């Protein structure tokens, strides 16, 4: 009897500008992560996700080399974030960053997303 | 037509036919489940004994009983005694026979309102009273005046009548009796060396009660004599073959009524109870009482608990008042004897709740036409 | 200590643990079990060139008990077989481990409370009969515990070996009516434990080996917090499974029994035992006692004995009381529970008869001791 | 548990060593007297033998019991010898010829159950332990030379060399070795 | 339904086949199974793994106990299930050859030896539900149905529905008392004295003694001087001295035949007689770690029972399974428990003074004739009845929940 009632309870106008490295530069001024809001974070990677697929392989190297230590980690967030509803080939994408961004943040660039309290 | 009397009190079920000399049958308010899955697929088959079966077949059942303290306490169980009673007791089905229930007084009137709303839903009944137990054991002296002084199982209360008034600020009750003197009982075998510890063992410990314990004239001179000699070792035996034998444990329960502060409950005694009673009764009534003490119910049946209370009342009351004790010998059944002289009492046919009132009042209806 | 100089020892005479120290220690100086056994030869083992003598006794006969036809004197409380009973002693006393070895010095015993009398009195017998002690007294089990802990008002929980005792105390008035025994202790856990075993595919049935299920029980077993968790995670996943190796090596390995075995402490129906688990009959106890002391037992709820050690056995009975209190008190009305203060002492040290405050408290030098007479 | 332990220690024996000294009736000689009455130990070892190898426990219950265990070894070491025998007239002297043989006494090393039979003193218990053990053993085999060999020809009888393979708890009178 | 329900007991010696509602089993056969054997080209590549439908070649029952070109195999051992792949491999032959059963319409009863694990009762179910779609099963408690077996059979003066079984199979010995219809699940004791070690021990102290008995056969004539010669004996030195005074005469001959060379081959049977049937009393004859006498496990049984049950299981044990039948084993052990209990009363007595003398407990052990098949009959007059069709598990039970529906077990 007793013990069954439990207590204890602006990205555009530099994608078509060509050095379309400016772009990404520009998509990471826009984290939400410290906000309690959940629409925009659903906004936050649409805005990226559709600037990582528009590199060609001769850049893709440069395009992770060219940001700082914040942003390959910033970066690394909206990678684990794709992969959680692909596009219909985007994967094929998306692992092709992580080999880059993994080979600029190591491992320890993993670690801070898997700790991370709060996210884009 | 014929009226129905039934004394469900606590401990034994007693009913029968009005007018009848005593019970066509009485058995003991309990309910067994099995306490092991039922498995031998076959005859196996019922998942709740009530009276006679599961006090035979105790050894697999857990037995409870459904009144505590004279206070219904499982409903669910209550109504497959009374479903027993009917049905397959007395063998005459509910529908055409009207019912006299009998009930302790200061019971909570929660108890008498489901008590008649089962009778007149459930076992559809004509009409039916609860008569308050001690002025039954009045009926049953032959008396229009006297102390009542039942003890039940599950209760002890005193009611002073006289000429038949009752007087109500003198009831006064104790829920001492002869459930927690068995569960005494059950304590200081163990000083001894034995041990009974489940439900099905305490009907054992009931049993010896019955047959060797007795009250003590003088308790210390009972002591003191128990301490120098076998000459009280009385043996009896359990089911199994062991061997018990018992010495001054057979007088320190029955003791128990008269010093209750053996199971640490702070009231007086039996003895002192029911001389206080009387002292709440008018003054020119009191002289009659004192000649008119009747004993009623099983706790009652001790050898020498008549003597004992003649002494312990002679000491207290006035030298001059000439102390008496009625103990009539069917006293166990004195009760539903009395029950039936009243469910045949050519006045009493008027004082039916009648199932048009019940039909009005609802439930209520108890608090305007019983005592 | 005395100022005669006397020295003053407490044995608690357990059911299955001898514990004995000087008054006034912390800590116990020896503990042992109470087997008492003859040597027998055995098939199954090579005969060493140990000397076995021809009895055995305390922690010597734990050990060897390869050899050994083991015995325990004490059985449920009561002394069972006298002769070893006698014998453990004079090996308590002798010049192995606690040599006081004289009459001079003054010996606490602790009874059991509900004991059959005779029982008692033997014991009394034969401390004043055979060792002729200067010094002697009886204590109530239940009142040492609240003597260690520091405490006057309290409900004292007891699970040895043998019995399990409830018993209130308020204000260091005794309420004998409120005591309870349990029959479920350390022992009938022991054989709940070998049957689960025997499920299992392995088979201990020698008196040498009940010793190793009890190390296996003191080991690995635990109280399950919420029984429903502990058992979706055994249904779930393998963590509970755990290795253990017996005396001829064997790497047995035990699962679910960890906690299925001290669930009986809660549910005496999966033993034999018809009755009520020891939350419940505390609950009851305390439900007995007179109105205004239940606002104290509450709070000074008191664990004694080796079978509370269990892990988690104050968090799973802490649970049992709340919804008790829940269900039949505040009659399901859940927010207000937030009112229920209550706190279970369960300090980590907790072989609870220690003997501070029953001896060097009680005398250094008094005619409270019983004496030659 | 009910293995046959030994029957004979009736208190006003003496009970000399760690073990019953008992009064071996032979024409053998030695510290034990003659046993008079029909039963003896060394009858008893002999009777219970077929029984007592089955058990694979057993206790010493009285000092008689470390007597009758090493009777009951020395009995399997006269079988482990009289089934080669080629007739009973060899099963009688090459029994003998085992009974003055330098048996380990239970105190000395390589004695199976050094853990069980405590030190013999001195020159007056070991010397007697020397004139002891061999008066069991001579009269021992003298027994089962009568018994063993079915008399119609002379085969060491197949009944008693089926047990030649069982040992009394699995403990060998050959020691750590021969 | 109109179609009879299959009752299928299982055993480490014999199983046990037939449709419901027949008074007998239509099939007893031994657990056997004769699996396909090749010249090492099972090896550390692969173990005993086939290909194609190389498994099928396979044969159960006697057509699998004397084909030469096979490997036997047993795969039930005490009583337990050790192999899955064999036993499915027997379960199938057993419904679609010896039974001739469609699995989808007919419901199996299916036996439980009070021992096993709970993975085997989900194993087991995994079987006939998701492996042949069986409607709807059940898992009987085998010493139950045992004593519904002596209950229809008994006289109707005494269908007690109380009493102590005794289920000396092979495999393991249970003793189980069962009180007014209910199972009293803590005092079940398991002895693993059996006719597995009793065969064993015999075939062992032939062996040592007897040596002309060809490999081959051994198991054979052990078995056959245990069920032809064994009996239980009345004091165990005193036949040693009556078997050696009187060798001429209690000494007996057996005659086999050679399975390969055809000729024939005589041992002399003797101590072999006694020895064996002793072990049920002297458990550690054949286990290191068993000792007490069965005549002192069952006392054991009652004496933790309910205090008012306890004489009624005495007056009534009921004896059940093949090794149980011995000459006087029933004798012996009423013997022995009488000589216990009224030996206890004598205790009870002075501690009394002699005051008071209690009604001594009678004890019966009782011999009745369905002993090689009482499981199965009782399952048979179980599966019979419309309650049982209740009772059991229907199919979609088995989709809603996983096989977990077997997990519970009444012990
Ligand atoms: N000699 C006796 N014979 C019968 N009952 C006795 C005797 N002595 C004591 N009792 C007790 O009396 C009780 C029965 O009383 P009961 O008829 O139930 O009263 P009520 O029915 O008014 O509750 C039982 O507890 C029974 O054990
Ligand atoms: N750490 C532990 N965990 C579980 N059980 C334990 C532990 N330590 C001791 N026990 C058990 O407690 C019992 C002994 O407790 P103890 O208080 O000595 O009893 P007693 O004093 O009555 O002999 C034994 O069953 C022992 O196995
Ligand atoms: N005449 C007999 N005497 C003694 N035991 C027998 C006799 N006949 C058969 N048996 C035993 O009965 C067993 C038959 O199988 P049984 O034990 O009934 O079923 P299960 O295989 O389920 O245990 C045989 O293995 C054998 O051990
Ligand atoms: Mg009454
Ligand atoms: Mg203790
Ligand atoms: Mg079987």
């Amino acid at each position: 009897r007793f013990r069954k009632v439990d207590v204890g309870e602006e990205v555009d106008s530099c994608l078509r500008q060509g050095n379309m490295t400016a772009a990404l530069q520009a998509a990471l001024k826009n984290p939400p992560i410290n906000t309690k809001s959940q629409a925009v974070k659903d906004r936050a990677g649409s805005i990226v996700l559709k600037v990582l697929i528009s590199f060609k392989a001769n850049d893709i190297e440069k395009a992770v080399q060219s940001l700082d230590k914040n942003g390959v980690d910033l970066l690394m967030k909206y990678i684990y974030k794709g992969f959680e509803s692909p596009s219909d080939n985007s994967s094929a994408v998306l692992l092709q960053w992580h080999e880059k961004a993994l080979a600029a943040g190591g491992v320890g660039s993993i670690v801070r997303v898997l700790t991370a309290r709060k996210t884009v | 037509t014929t009226a129905l009397v039934c004394d469900n009190g606590s401990g034994l079920v007693k009913a029968g036919f009005a007018g009848d000399d005593a019970p066509r049958a009485v058995f003991p308010s309990i309910v067994g489940r099995p306490r092991h899955q039922g498995v031998m697929v076959g005859m196996g088959q019922k998942d709740s004994y009530v009276g006679d079966e599961a006090q035979s077949k105790r050894g697999i059942l857990t037995l409870k009983y459904p009144i505590e303290h004279g206070i219904i306490t499982n409903w669910d169980d209550m109504e497959k005694i009374w479903h027993h009673t009917f049905y397959n007791e007395l063998r005459v089905a509910p529908e055409e026979h009207p019912t006299l229930l009998t009930e302790a007084p200061l019971n909570p009137k929660a108890n008498r309102e489901k008590m008649t709303q089962i009778m007149f839903e459930t076992f559809n009944v004509p009409a039916m009273y609860v008569a308050i137990q001690a002025v039954l054991s009045l009926y049953a002296s032959g008396r229009t005046t006297g102390i009542v002084l039942d003890s039940g199982d599950g209760v002890t209360h005193n009611v002073p009548i006289y000429e038949g008034y009752a007087l109500p600020h003198a009831i006064m009750r104790l829920d001492l009796a002869g459930r927690d003197l068995t569960d005494y009982l059950m304590k200081i075998l163990t000083e001894r060396g034995y041990s009974f510890v489940t439900t099905a063992e305490r009907e054992i410990v009931r049993d010896i009660k019955e047959k060797l314990c007795y009250v003590a004239l003088d308790f210390e001179n009972e002591m003191a004599t128990a301490a120098s000699s076998s000459s009280l070792e009385k043996s009896y035996e359990l089911p199994d073959g062991q061997v018990i034998t018992i010495g001054n444990e057979r007088f320190r329960c029955p003791e128990t009524l008269f010093q209750p502060s053996f199971i640490g409950m702070e009231s007086a005694g039996i003895h002192e109870t029911t001389y206080n009673s009387i002292m709440k009764c008018d003054i020119d009534i009191r002289k009659d009482l004192y000649a008119n003490n009747v004993m009623s119910g099983g706790t009652t049946m001790y050898p020498g608990i008549a003597d004992r209370m003649q002494k312990e009342i002679t000491a207290l009351a006035p030298s001059t008042m000439k102390i008496k004790i009625i103990a009539p010998p069917e006293r166990k059944y004195s009760v539903w004897i009395g029950g039936s002289i009243l469910a045949s009492l050519s006045t009493f046919q008027q004082m039916w709740i009648t199932k048009q009132e019940y039909d009005e009042a609802g439930p209520s209806i108890v608090h305007r036409k019983c005592f | 200590m005395d100022s005669q100089g006397r020295k003053v020892v407490v044995c608690d005479n357990g059911t299955g643990f001898v514990k004995c120290g000087y008054a006034g220690s912390n800590f116990p100086e020896h503990i042992f079990p109470a087997l008492v056994g003859r040597p027998i030869i055995r098939s199954t083992t090579k005969v060493g060139n140990i000397e076995i003598k021809d009895l055995m006794v305390g922690d010597e006969a734990s050990e060897l008990r390869s050899m050994l036809e083991v015995n325990y004197p004490m059985e449920n409380g009561i002394v069972r077989n006298w002769d070893d009973m006698k014998h453990l002693w004079d090996y308590t006393f002798g010049p192995e481990k606690l040599n006081i070895d004289t009459r001079n010095c003054k010996i606490l015993l602790t009874e059991p409370p509900m004991n059959p009398t005779k029982n008692r009195e033997k014991i009394v017998e034969v401390m004043f009969e055979t060792y002729q002690f200067s010094g002697v007294y009886v204590a109530i089990q239940a009142v040492l515990t609240l003597y260690a802990q520091g405490l006057l008002t309290g409900v004292v929980v007891d699970s040895g070996d043998g019995v399990t005792h409830i018993c209130p105390v308020y204000e260091g008035f005794s309420l004998p009516h409120l005591t309870r025994r349990l029959d479920i202790a350390g022992r009938d856990i022991t054989r709940y434990l070998i049957k689960l075993l025997l499920l299992r595919g392995y088979a201990f049935n020698h008196s040498a080996d009940f010793e190793t299920v009890r190390m296996i029980k003191e080991k690995l077993c635990y109280v399950g917090y919420n029984i429903e968790q502990e058992q979706k995670l055994a249904l779930e996943t393998t963590v509970l499974v755990e290795s253990y190796t017996l005396p001829d090596g064997r790497i047995i390995k035990v699962g679910g029994e960890r906690f299925e075995a001290p669930e009986a402490l809660f549910q005496p129906h999966l033993i034999n035992v018809e009755g009520v688990g020891v939350a419940e009959l505390l609950f009851n106890t305390i439900q007995a006692a007179d109105i205004d002391t239940r606002s104290e037992f509450y709070k000074h709820i008191v664990l004694s004995g080796g079978s509370t050690m269990y892990p988690g056995l104050p968090s799973r009975l802490e649970r049992e009381l709340k919804q008790l209190y829940l269900e039949r008190v505040l009659k399901g009305d859940v927010e207000k529970l937030s009112k229920f203060k209550i706190r279970i002492e369960d300090p980590p040290r907790r072989k609870h008869m220690v003997f501070l405050g029953g001896a060097v408290l009680a005398d250094i030098m008094k005619d409270k001791d019983n004496f030659w007479m | 548990m009910p293995a046959y332990h030994s029957s004979l220690m009736d208190p006003d024996t003496k009970l000399i060593g760690n073990m019953a000294l008992l009064p071996i009736r032979s024409q053998f000689k030695g510290p034990a007297p003659r046993e008079t009455k029909d039963t003896d130990i060394v009858d008893e070892a002999i009777y219970y033998f077929k029984a007592n190898v089955f058990f694979k426990n057993y206790e010493i219950k009285n000092e008689a019991d470390r007597t009758l265990i090493y009777i009951t070894l020395y009995i399997s070491e006269c079988l482990k010898k009289l089934q080669k025998c080629n007739s009973k007239s060899q099963g009688e002297k090459e029994m003998y010829t085992l009974g003055i043989t330098n048996f380990p006494i239970p105190g000395e090393p390589g004695f199976p159950l050094n853990a069980i039979y405590a030190k013999p003193a001195n020159k007056q218990e070991d010397e007697v332990m020397r004139a002891y053990l061999q008066q069991l053993r001579q009269e021992t085999g003298l027994r089962l030379c009568e018994k063993v060999f079915d008399p119609q020809n002379d085969k060491p009888s197949k009944w008693w060399t089926c047990f030649v393979k069982r040992q009394f708890m699995n403990k060998s009178l050959s020691g750590p070795g021969q | 339904g109109r179609l009879p329900a299959c009752v299928v007991d299982c055993g480490t010696g014999y199983t046990k086949l037939g449709y419901a509602g027949n008074t007998e089993p239509q099939f007893i056969i031994p657990s056997c199974i004769a699996i396909k054997e090749s010249a090492k080209v099972g090896d550390q590549a692969q173990r005993r793994v086939m290909k194609g439908v190389d498994d099928l070649d396979f044969f159960i029952g006697d057509e699998a106990i004397e084909k030469p070109t096979y490997a036997t195999k047993w795969p039930i051992r005490h009583g337990i299930v050790e192999d899955w792949d064999l036993m499915e491999r027997f379960m199938e032959q057993v419904i679609f050859k010896y039974l001739r059963a469609e699995p989808e319409d007919h419901y199996f009863l299916l036996t439980e030896p009070p021992l096993n694990t709970p993975e085997n009762r989900e194993y087991t179910a995994e079987i006939m539900f998701e492996s042949f779609n069986v409607p709807g099963l059940y898992i009987a408690v085998q010493a139950v149905l045992a004593l519904a077996a002596s209950w229809t059979s008994r006289q109707v003066g005494e269908r007690t529905l109380t009493g102590t079984v005794i289920d000396s199979g092979d495999g393991v010995t249970h003793v189980i008392p069962v009180a007014e219809g209910y199972v009293i699940g803590s005092c079940i004791k398991h002895i693993p004295i059996a006719g597995r070690d009793i065969t064993y021990f015999i075939q062992q102290l032939l062996r040592d003694r007897e040596v002309g008995i060809p490999p081959e056969q051994s198991l054979e004539t052990a078995k056959a001087v245990k069920e032809r010669y064994s009996y239980v004996c009345p004091d165990l030195v005193k036949e040693f001295n009556k078997y050696d005074t009187d060798g001429s005469k209690w000494i007996k001959q057996y005659t086999g035949i050679n399975a390969i060379s055809k000729k024939e081959f005589s041992i002399d049977v003797g101590y072999e007689r006694f020895l064996g049937p002793e072990i049920f009393f002297h458990p550690e004859f054949a286990n290191p770690d068993f000792t007490q006498p069965i005549s002192e496990v069952v006392d054991e049984v009652i004496q933790n029972c309910p205090i008012d049950v306890r004489r009624p299981l005495y007056k009534n044990i009921v004896l059940s399974g093949g090794s149980t039948m011995f000459r006087d084993f029933g004798r012996r052990l009423q013997r022995d428990l009488k000589r216990t209990v009224d030996a206890r009363l004598k205790l009870s007595e002075e501690l009394s003074g002699g005051r008071l003398k209690p009604k001594p407990i009678d004890v019966q052990v009782i011999t009745h004739h369905m002993q090689r098949y009482a499981v199965w009959f009782g399952g048979s007059m179980l599966a019979s009845t419309p309650e049982f069709y209740q009772v059991c598990h229907t199919k979609k039970d088995y989709e809603e929940i996983g096989p977990s529906i077997c997990r519970h077990n009444p012990v």
